[PDB]
């Protein structure tokens, strides 16, 4: 048992016809202390797979390390190891949710919310989400944090179903994703203006994307308003 | 720790360490065991090599595991007190646990396990003794007597001897035993104990040692002038 | 891995003799000549330093060891076996009896825990008996001086006076014609040196040679002052230039 | 692997016999020879120290008669330094048993305690058995003055007289001779030490060369006194009954 | 929960209600609060469930093994015990349990063994656990002789419950019913509360104070 | 000297080998099976008339689905015995059924080969178990000390084992009843047997499925040998 | 503090039929106040002819479902690839769960198939082990909503028959697979309507000796 | 001679005896066959029997859906070795929810034999396997020495007289490799592969063994009636 120190926000991503996109912002808070403004929280393994964390930075740079050390460990002995024996997002997920749940049984949890977003070798797009209790769910959206409360019904909107993941393209998910991450950041207290997005595509493949802000904000509106009440000026 | 297999098979098919125990019992001085009808009598010799002893302090030959059962054997007297203890405390634990003083069979059951035990662990040697054991179940008057071995075997007997010359006592007991009519008294049973040691025994002074096991936790060991009368009426009659 | 050898190395022979401790007697009888000598106000132990080149510093190997401030040790055979014995030595000293009644052990217990390892070396498993015998000299206040020897099969002895090693048999002897009950601490000394003159072939000077005494308090070598009760270390090793003064008179 | 060096000390010979027990016992054969015998009012110990030398510390030497407490006492042949051992467990053992009951231990219990760590060394741990001989010589308030030996087989018998380490056969037959049941301790230490003169592989039979003791119920009223004689106190002894 | 069995002249008899409820919940009313060891042995189901079934099932299989190695039945008194030694290492981690462990054999006769998650392991004539038990043993008491019949023995077991299912909340369902006898248990149905309860308060003249 | 686990230069396990040899110097059993039923049967070989011969328990109860004999050296047995009474009830409790012959067996042979320098020796001992389950009805196994196990229709093991064995291949079919197969045991019994065969130094017994394990009685048997006699005698 | 334990929501139903037995559970998954998954499968085919549902704390629910998949595989390598018995099934469940017993799975276990004579059987556990064969069981969140309405319209409870005034009960005649579906799916438009956790989808599995078929229907989204 | 004493002794010309000896074992056994297709993978074994009234042994164990081996040789080993094949085909698929590789399960095997041959006090395994399966680069067949030697083939024969049914498949290669999405001519070729060991003996009802696995067919053991077709 502990309590999380450096904490990272609100994780958030959507299936589309050709694949699965998945967002976080970059920043590693200390409490109200915006402390780390340079924190990347997706973490990409192999060329098919996309690993969202949110939660405990410390216990997400741990995790960042057994994937490294997952994809030296595969290729160990397997020729095939860039091709048929390649690691899966399947694979890479079930592996962190046996860890996940293993921890939180012995009573000392990664402190962490975990999206992993990919696309299998059938062209299959794979979208599971595990947490520090071990809970495990899929979903044509799913979201950590805030992002549970905000952005899903934006992203819900969208594909409400999973008869709706044919009709959307990549352009209308991608839309959605950057409108979430605006509205997270009007609302949401530990979050940060740049982020990072992932896109992965059964026919193009994995496009990371660094360095994003939040843009086309609403704010002149405040300039009207004044006092809490009765006040004029 | 000291994990060296010792007793183990040979290309006959015999374990030689088990083996050798028993020649262990065969240099043992010699024990004997009786059932009559309402009664177990055991016979134990005594090496007259060895005076200036001080027989009141001295491990006598027959144990009580419990008030009810007795045990007896031939072989290295240090070994037999190992096997006597765990007895004595499994006799314990099975009243504490089951409500209920062990049977003759189970406290046999239970030694001869301990035996074989040894036979196939690890960086042990078996034990050179046999055993004898008798007595009566509880609210039972069937007698009982059991014989026991390095080996581990164990089986029952109308009447049975073990240690040196045992041969010699096991061929009186078998002409001399009937199964259909055995010792109907207690006098009858003891003085067919006394005459099959008498057979191998040599003098029958001290040399003789005789406990008498009866029903509902009755035992008692005679004394030496009670066996010497027993030693001078068997005689008598042999002057015939 | 794992020390497989649970099993004794030293074991009976039909004679009834044990091997191992009788060969490691073999190797100590081989070993350079040391002695012991008590006197009425202290007890003297000595040794050659049998140098193995003249390169080496022998000053460096200190076959006299302190074991305690009130008991000295010193030995014949297998260097290295000594070595260890008496770093065991020390330790047991401390653990064993200073950290339970807050002094110094007496002689005798001292010696008692020393033979006690060197019996475990004779039966415990996968080990040989050290190939060692040693003489150990000391000061207590309730028993007075005294001198003790032990052997590899952990055996042990008081001695009056005694030797050990290669010349033990003569150097015994030699003592026996000096040896009285009135001796003082420096006639004992002279004593020691005139018997291993005898065992020695090449050099005899204090640097070829090492002796230790246990007699009076140092209080010069306590290092601090001011508690009465703690008036030094009994056990002092004697100097080369210390040696060489009484050679003169020898 | 480690097998080939193993002399295997825990088994049986094809005659039945344990091999290391039966060189132990020839070991302690040659030890020198140590005595006991049992009176009315009180026990006898006697032992010979194995050829001594002239420079040897007598009064503060210590190798055949040892205490284990207050009421019960050892004599040792073999290997010393086996002994101590064994000795040290024995104090032990009584000092537990006195903490468990608040009751001195009865001497049976003890002899027994120890005889069967000795045969626990014989069946297994593939050691090497201890190879010492005892007699102890003590009281309790059951059975009164009791003589014991046991052996590094395990086996403890009781005696009335006993001899152990060399020479056995010889001084059995002696003290089978002398000894009668209502002996005295006076009387008793007057046949230890004619025993121990004719059995000796000595020329003679000195105060320097013995250790002796004695536990006698002459103490001060209803209770028990141990006492190891002072080399002075061997020398009057020798002088008294009359061998020096 | 009302639970009671006592031994009589025919050997013993076990009533048992069958309501389960978690807090003001009926979870069931069709529990089955005597688990069939053997077919010599019953016991009682009081406080854990889970607790009883497992340990009570797993107890069978003790006195199974039991006669397999000493080819004879197990005495009432060992095979209580052995479930009260298990309880008793288990004691603070949280076991709940209550229970009768009822048998005849040769040696004993009929009897009966209290056995508690505390340790407690008592011999006895009478015994009643649960919520409902204060019920329960006040029909017993005043109704109990050593000399009834094997049908009264069975009606004042089936009665005592009916009086405890109908007052404590946290008992009911049906009732049942069995009776021990050396040559083993004898099941003697299944009863629902609803139904019995008319048809005693008609038949017996008693439960005045209830409108039917 | 050696190693206890090692391998002879034709590939097989010195001990296992040797443990073989003991099992050929035990008492005869055998076993023979049938659609009404299996059936056991042993040579009780008594070392002295004293010794009372009913205290020979060479024939043994694991469940009573599940019968057993042996053949050997008969304390070894003792522990498996013990293991195989634990498996069957443990496997009851954990399922709620009886447990497979086979199965049963299984877990009796994954002892053999736990000896090394576990256990220090191989046992020196062969199983029969017999027993009857719903799935493959009657059957009869025989369980080595090298940890094989074989089903057989019919098998003998002891020191008139290939003697018996040859006697069984001649006369076992596949429509033999529970009373043939009886009176065939105490025929080969009698064949290979030092002494003569009556009802104290030889045992009868046997599994089915609605009585299940019986070991008979010395009356019973009696009968049985008497009825041999006679069908003997009658050609 | 840290606390291991959640609750996902969800509710189950099972009924057993003459020869039959089905097993359903809504589709929604949550925590707190919001929403992880409207289709989130709950009751999983197990082989062997049986179908099961942990329901509560989902973790744990799928750890047990997953360790009962593995028991069912291990059986049939163990006992030359015999068909595990419900009743057997329902044993070896019970150990798993008691094997946590100080550290329970916080889960409302119930499976279903046929017993060895062919007819319908439903099995109900708690979180600690303790087992028994049921006609009629709902778990989890609106199982007390349900389990009322299961009494009545099942079981015939309180019904009796028209004219003879509370003399005789109505009797209690078997139900179809098509009536049982009905009831089930009433129940969780019922329970959907009154409890916030349930919605989204239903999905029942029904077990017959010809094997194990799905249907789903969908339920209120809100 | 006086190096075989143990497995952790080097023969002079560098020789492990005991391994040897292990490896003698595997000789003695049955004959059983091994094979593969780019579709299919097939095992095919001489079961034998005691004597007549006796049962015959099973060859043939199952490991997972999709992978199984025979075995030649102590058939208690077979069983540790399959147990643990099992364990790990298991380990794969609760943890990483991926079916173990043929390629990566004969690493394991090979590792597991090995530490037998290094270390004091144990021994080697007296049993080889012929493991078949079909993962996700299709159909694969291993042969698993107790020396730790394994080695991938498109088919192969262990046992006693096995050189006959190797050098069959030796000249068969080209023929059989083509046998895809055709099951039955498959074990044919493999019935007629092992037919080549037999020596007066033949094949009949209750002694042929026969399993396969391929795309779209779970690993499953064909015994008693199911291989008179074969016959
Ligand atoms: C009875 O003891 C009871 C029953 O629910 C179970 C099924 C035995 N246990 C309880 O905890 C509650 C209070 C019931 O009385
Ligand atoms: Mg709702």
């Amino acid at each position: 048992t502990q309590q999380p120190i450096v904490t990272g926000t609100s994780v958030i991503s959507m299936k589309y016809d050709n694949g699965v996109i998945i967002a976080a912002d970059n920043l590693g808070s200390y409490g109200s202390l915006l402390r780390f403004n340079g924190v990347e929280r997706l973490i990409p393994v192999g060329d098919n797979t996309v690993v969202g964390i949110s939660g405990d930075i410390s216990d997400m740079q741990h995790i960042e390390r057994l994937l490294k050390d997952l994809v030296t460990e595969n290729a160990y002995d397997n020729p095939l190891a860039d091709a048929e024996e390649a690691l899966e997002p399947s694979y890479i997920f079930e592996y962190l949710a046996t860890v996940m749940y293993q921890r939180r049984s012995k009573m000392n949890p990664l402190w962490n919310a975990i999206i992993v977003a990919g696309v299998q070798s059938n062209g299959d797009q794979f979208l599971r989400y595990v947490n520090l209790l071990g809970v495990t769910y899929s979903s044509p959206t799913l979201a950590t944090g805030f992002g549970a409360h905000m952005a899903n019904p934006l992203l819900r909107k969208v594909v409400d179903r999973e008869s709706d993941i044919p009709k959307t393209t990549v352009q209308v998910a991608e839309e959605a994703i950057v409108n979430a991450m605006r509205v997270l950041y009007y609302r949401d207290a530990r979050s940060s203006r740049n982020f990072s997005l992932a896109i992965i595509d059964k026919n193009t493949g994995l496009t990371f994307k660094k360095n994003l802000q939040v843009e086309n904000m609403k704010w002149d509106f405040a300039k009207d308003i004044k006092g809490y009440g009765t006040q004029k000026i | 720790g000291y994990d060296r297999a010792l007793s183990i098979f040979s290309p006959d098919g015999h374990i030689f360490q088990v083996e050798y125990a028993l020649e262990a019992v065969k240099r043992g001085t010699c024990a004997v065991g009786v059932k009559g009808k309402n009664c177990v009598v055991l016979g134990c010799e005594r090496r007259s090599t060895l005076k200036l002893q001080d027989t009141r302090i001295t491990p006598s030959k027959v144990s009580k595991i419990d008030s009810h059962v007795v045990l007896s054997f031939s072989g290295l007297n240090a070994d037999s007190r190992i096997l006597i203890e765990k007895a004595r405390v499994e006799a314990q634990s099975h009243r504490l646990t089951l409500e209920d003083p062990v049977t003759v069979e189970y406290l046999t059951r239970y030694v001869a396990g301990v035996q074989q035990r040894y036979t196939q662990s690890g960086g042990v040697r078996p034990f050179g003794v046999s055993t004898l054991i008798a007595g009566f179940d509880p609210r039972d008057d069937e007698p009982k007597l059991y014989q026991t071995e390095p080996s581990g075997i164990y089986s029952s007997w109308s009447a049975q001897t073990i240690g040196r010359n045992s041969k010699t006592v096991r061929e009186f007991l078998e002409k001399n035993y009937d199964r259909k009519e055995p010792p109907a008294t207690v006098e009858e049973c003891v003085k067919l104990t006394v005459r099959s040691l008498l057979e191998v025994v040599q003098t029958g002074a001290k040399n003789i040692e005789i406990t008498v096991v009866k029903p509902d936790s009755d035992i008692v060991a005679l004394s030496s002038e009670e066996i010497n009368q027993y030693v001078t009426q068997i005689e008598q009659e042999k002057q015939e | 891995m794992t020390d497989r050898y649970s099993f004794s190395l030293t074991t009976f022979s039909p004679s009834g003799k044990l091997g191992q401790i009788d060969y490691a007697l073999t190797a100590v009888k081989q070993g350079v000549t040391s002695l012991g000598i008590k006197a009425t106000n202290g007890v003297v132990i000595a040794t050659e330093k049998k140098s193995s080149s003249p390169l080496a510093m022998s000053e460096t190997l200190s076959k006299v060891s302190l074991l305690t401030p009130d008991i000295g040790a010193v030995y014949s055979g297998m260097g290295p076996d000594y070595r260890v014995l008496v770093d065991k030595s020390r330790k047991v000293a401390h653990t064993s009896y200073k950290r339970i009644y807050g002094e110094y052990p007496p002689t005798k217990l001292l010696v008692s825990e020393v033979a006690k390892i060197m019996q475990e070396a004779t039966q415990s498993g996968g080990v040989r008996p050290f190939g060692v015998s040693l003489l150990i000299a000391g000061h207590d206040e309730f028993n007075g001086f005294s001198l003790y020897q032990v052997d590899p099969s952990g055996s042990y002895f008081p001695w009056k006076a005694t030797a050990i090693g290669k010349g033990s048999v003569a150097a015994k002897t030699f003592l026996e014609k000096r040896w009285n009950d009135e001796l003082e601490l420096e006639d004992a000394i002279h004593i020691a040196l005139l018997t291993l003159k005898e065992s020695v072939e090449g050099e005899f000077n204090g640097d070829t040679i090492e002796l230790a005494i246990i007699g009076d308090e140092n209080p010069d070598l306590l290092g601090y002052t001011g508690i009465p009760t703690d008036k030094g270390p009994r056990f002092r090793k004697l100097t080369s230039q210390e040696i060489n003064d009484r050679l003169e008179a020898l | 692997g480690s097998r080939r060096y193993d002399s295997r000390t825990t088994i049986f010979s094809p005659e039945g016999r344990l091999y290391q027990v039966e060189y132990a016992l020839e070991s302690i054969s040659h030890a020198g020879t140590a005595i006991g015998i049992m009176a009315s009012d009180g026990i006898v110990l006697a032992a010979e120290r194995k050829v001594t030398s002239t420079l040897l510390e007598q009064d503060t030497s210590t190798e055949k008669l040892y205490k284990l407490n207050d009421k019960i006492a050892v004599a040792v042949a073999g290997l010393t330094a086996d002994a101590e051992i064994l000795i040290n467990t024995a104090r032990i053992h009584a000092q537990n048993y006195l903490k468990t009951y608040n009751e001195d231990i009865p001497v049976e219990i003890l002899v027994r305690r120890l005889s069967d760590i000795k045969q626990g060394y014989t069946q297994h741990g593939g050691l090497r058995p201890f190879g010492v001989s005892f007699i102890y010589a003590g009281y309790d308030d059951r059975y009164g003055y009791q003589l014991y030996t046991s052996n590094p087989s395990g086996n403890y018998t009781g005696w009335k007289a006993i001899s152990v380490g060399a020479n056995t056969s010889a001084a059995q037959t002696l003290l089978q001779m002398d000894y009668k049941d209502d002996m005295k301790v006076d009387d008793a230490i007057e046949l230890a030490l004619k025993t121990l003169s004719k059995t000796t592989d000595s020329s003679a039979l000195t105060y320097d060369r013995l250790e002796f003791a004695t536990i006698r119920k002459g103490a001060n009223d209803g209770e028990v006194y141990q006492k190891i004689f002072k080399p002075q106190e061997i020398k009057d002894i020798l002088v008294k009954t009359g061998i020096t | 929960t009302t639970t009671l069995a006592f031994r009589f002249q025919g050997g013993i008899i076990v009533a048992v209600d069958s309501r389960a409820t978690a807090g003001n919940w009926v979870a069931s009313q069709t529990v089955k609060k005597v688990i069939e060891i053997n077919p010599f042995l019953l016991g009682t189901m009081a406080g854990g469930a889970a607790d009883f079934q497992f340990w009570e099932t797993w107890l069978g299989s003790q006195c199974r093994l039991h006669e397999l190695r000493e080819k004879e039945r197990i005495s009432v008194a060992a095979a209580s015990k052995i479930l009260s030694n298990l309880v008793y290492q288990y004691k603070g981690a949280g076991l709940s349990m209550g229970t009768m462990i009822c048998g005849y054999t040769r040696k004993e006769g009929p009897t009966i063994y209290y056995v508690d998650s505390d340790g407690t392991r008592l011999k006895g004539d009478i015994f009643c656990v649960g919520s409902g038990q204060t019920f329960a043993y006040g029909v017993l008491d005043s109704n109990y002789k050593w000399d009834l019949s094997v049908e009264d023995a069975l009606y004042l077991g089936k009665r005592s419950i009916l009086a405890a299912a109908h007052r404590d909340a946290y008992s009911g369902g049906s009732v049942n019913l069995y009776h021990v006898t050396e040559d083993g248990w004898i099941y003697h149905g299944n009863h629902d509360v609803g139904e019995l309860f008319w048809k005693v308060k008609e038949e017996e003249g008693s439960f005045n104070n209830v409108i039917g | 000297d050696r190693g206890v686990s090692t391998f002879s230069p034709e590939g097989r396990l010195f001990q296992v080998e040797y443990s073989l040899e003991a099992i050929k110097l035990g008492s005869t059993a055998i076993g023979i099976a049938t659609k009404e039923g299996v059936v056991l049967g042993v040579e009780k070989r008594a070392t002295s008339p004293l010794l009372e011969s009913d205290s020979i328990e060479k024939i043994v109860e694991i469940d009573r689905h599940i019968g057993c004999a042996m053949s050997g050296l008969t304390a070894d047995a003792r522990s498996m015995i013990e293991h195989a009474r634990t498996a069957a009830v443990t496997h009851n409790l954990y399922y709620d059924e009886d447990i497979n012959v086979e199965s049963l067996t299984q877990s009796v042979c994954d002892l053999a080969l736990r000896f090394g320098e576990l256990m220090s020796r191989p046992f020196g001992v062969a199983l029969l178990i017999a027993g009857h389950d719903a799935d493959d009805g009657y059957q009869l196994f025989h369980a080595e000390p090298s940890g094989t196990f074989y089903r057989y229709n019919a098998k003998a093991i002891g020191s008139g084992s290939e003697g018996a064995q040859a006697e069984l291949l001649n006369e076992w079919h596949s429509s033999l009843t529970l009373k043939e197969a009886e009176l065939l045991v105490l025929k080969i019994l009698k064949q290979v047997m030092e002494e003569k065969l009556d009802e104290n130094n030889a045992q009868l017994s046997c599994i089915t499925k609605q009585d299940g394990f019986k070991i008979y009685d010395n009356e019973k048997t009696a009968e049985l040998i008497k009825e041999l006699k006679e069908k003997e005698a009658a050609e | 503090q840290f606390n291991p334990y959640g609750d996902n929501g969800g509710t189950i139903l099972g009924i057993a039929g003459e020869d039959f037995a089905v097993l359903a559970g809504d589709t929604r998954n949550i925590t707190d106040y919001s929403i992880n998954s409207r289709y989130e499968p709950k009751v999983f085919d197990c082989g062997d002819n049986i179908v099961m549902s942990a329901n509560g704390f989902a973790a744990d629910g799928d750890a047990l479902v997953k360790r009962f998949k593995n028991s069912v595989k291990w059986y049939h390598f163990d006992h030359n690839d015999k068909k595990l018995s419900i009743n057997s099934a329902a044993r070896n469940i019970q150990h798993l769960l008691y094997g946590k017993r100080f550290f329970p799975y916080y889960v409302h276990t119930i499976i279903a198939g046929l017993d060895e004579d062919g007819k319908g059987a439903v099995y109900s556990f708690d979180p600690v082990g303790s087992y028994e064969r049921e006609q009629c069981r709902a778990g989890g969140a609106a199982a007390s909503l349900i389990m009322p309405f299961l009494d009545n319209q099942v079981n015939f409870k309180n019904q009796y028959e028209p004219g003879t005034n509370g003399k005789v009960k109505k009797p209690l005649k078997y139900l179809s697979v098509e009536e049982v579906i009905k009831l089930v799916r009433d129940s969780f438009t019922s329970a959907t309507e009154r409890h916030i956790q349930v919605g989204d989808g239903l999905e029942i599995l029904i077990v017959t000796k010809d094997g194990v078929r799905k249907e789903f229907y969908e339920l209120k989204r809100d | 001679n006086n190096y075989d004493g143990d497995t952790v002794t080097f023969s002079p010309t560098g020789r492990l005896f005991q391994v040897e000896y292990a490896l003698e074992a595997i000789k003695q056994g049955s004959v059983t066959v091994g094979l593969r297709s780019n579709t299919h993978a097939v095992l095919v074994a001489l079961k034998r029997n005691a004597d007549e009234l006796s049962s015959y042994q099973k060859k043939i164990i199952k490991c997972d859906e999709h992978m199984g081996l025979s075995l030649a040789g102590l058939a208690p080993d077979a069983r540790v070795l399959s147990n643990y094949l099992r364990q790990q085909c298991n380990y794969s698929s609760l943890v990483f929810n991926r079916k173990l590789a043929v390629e990566r399960a004969g690493h394991l095997l090979c590792d597991k034999a090995q530490k037998n041959t290094q270390s004091y006090g144990g021994r080697p395994y007296g049993v080889g396997l012929l493991i078949i399966g079909y993962d996700k680069s299709g159909a694969h067949l291993l042969e698993f020495q107790p020396s730790g030697n394994v080695t991938e083939l498109y088919g192969t024969a262990i046992g006693a007289r096995s050189q006959g049914a190797k050098t069959y498949l030796e000249r068969t290669l080209d023929t059989f490799i083509k046998i895809d999405g055709n099951p039955d001519e498959l074990i044919k070729a493999g019935v007629e592969a092992i037919s080549q060991s037999l020596r007066d003996e033949s094949l009949t009802v209750d002694n042929l063994s026969i399993a396969i696995v391929g795309k779209d067919t779970p690993f499953t053991i064909y015994d008693g009636e199911a291989v008179a077709k074969y016959i």
